[PDB]
């Protein structure tokens, strides 16, 4: 369960943009800085920046 | 895949 550190305003149609205090569910990451979450609001996934995220 | 700016500060 991480959190969005920061405001993520992604431009692509495949990285979900979120803000700051927006839950997602990391899925898979420990190498680069873009990791892939999930919201669980309406269920789509979306690659969030490691830089606007961490664990909390 | 330069990450994204961080907001200025």
């Amino acid at each position: 369960t991480f959190v969005a550190l920061y405001d993520y305003e992604s431009r692509t149609e495949t990285d979900l943009s979120f803000k700051k205090g927006e839950r997602l569910q990391i899925v898979n990451n420990t190498e680069g800085d873009w990791w892939l979450a999930h919201s669980l609001t309406t269920g789509q996934t979306g690659y969030i920046p490691s830089n606007y995220v961490a664990p909390s | 895949r330069a990450l994204p700016p961080l907001p200025r500060y």
